[PDB]
């Protein structure tokens, strides 16, 4: 992701 | 008869290698086309320059934030975000590119290169293009990140472009 970071495998 | 693009990868200033990427504009056009557009520089900003911020190994290599250098930034050539134009294309395997975003249809300019088959992110984030030459610059950029992600060197596109 592009903003909040989360856990796991996520961009 | 797709668009191919160049990055020149650094590391801490010295060149690593030449990665280019074929990008499927008969599937995924509008996303193709602002990914190609900042890879040429031609809206007078883009990727030049700009950092890999995020390179979890056995996932993917994160960047394009090119505004704000740590994920926060980035922008398109048709405004700050766009929206997902489709999912057709999956993320199948290592090579994969695709766009990172904050939530449904905000696309920007950051994306991701794959380093593994991601399919959960199937859905979720537009897959518009895939490595065609230099996979094993890709794999040492690897090597510099780590689990959360936090690079060990500096990881930069020096140089890209159109190549055909
Ligand atoms: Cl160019």
């Amino acid at each position: 992701t592009a903003x909040x970071v989360l856990a796991x495998l996520l961009v | 008869v797709n668009p191919t693009v160049f990055f020149d990868i650094a590391v801490d200033g010295e060149p690593l290698g030449r990665v280019s990427f074929e990008l499927f504009a008969d599937k995924v056009p509008k996303t193709a086309e602002n990914f190609r557009a900042l890879s040429t520089g031609e809206k007078g900003f883009g990727y030049k320059g700009s950092c890999f911020h995020r390179i979890i190994p056995g996932f993917m290599c994160q960047g394009g934030d090119f505004t704000r250098h740590n994920g926060t930034g980035g922008k398109s050539i048709y405004g700050e975000k766009f929206e997902d134009e489709n999912f057709i294309l999956k993320h199948t395997g290592p090579g994969i590119l695709s766009m990172a975003n904050a939530g449904p249809n905000t696309n920007g300019s950051q994306f991701f290169i794959c380093t593994a088959k991601t399919e959960w992110l199937d859905g979720k984030h537009v897959v518009f293009g895939k490595v065609k030459e230099g996979m094993n610059i890709v794999e040492a950029m690897e090597r510099f990140g780590s689990r959360n992600g936090k690079t060990s060197k500096k990881i930069t596109i020096a140089d890209c472009g159109q190549l055909e």
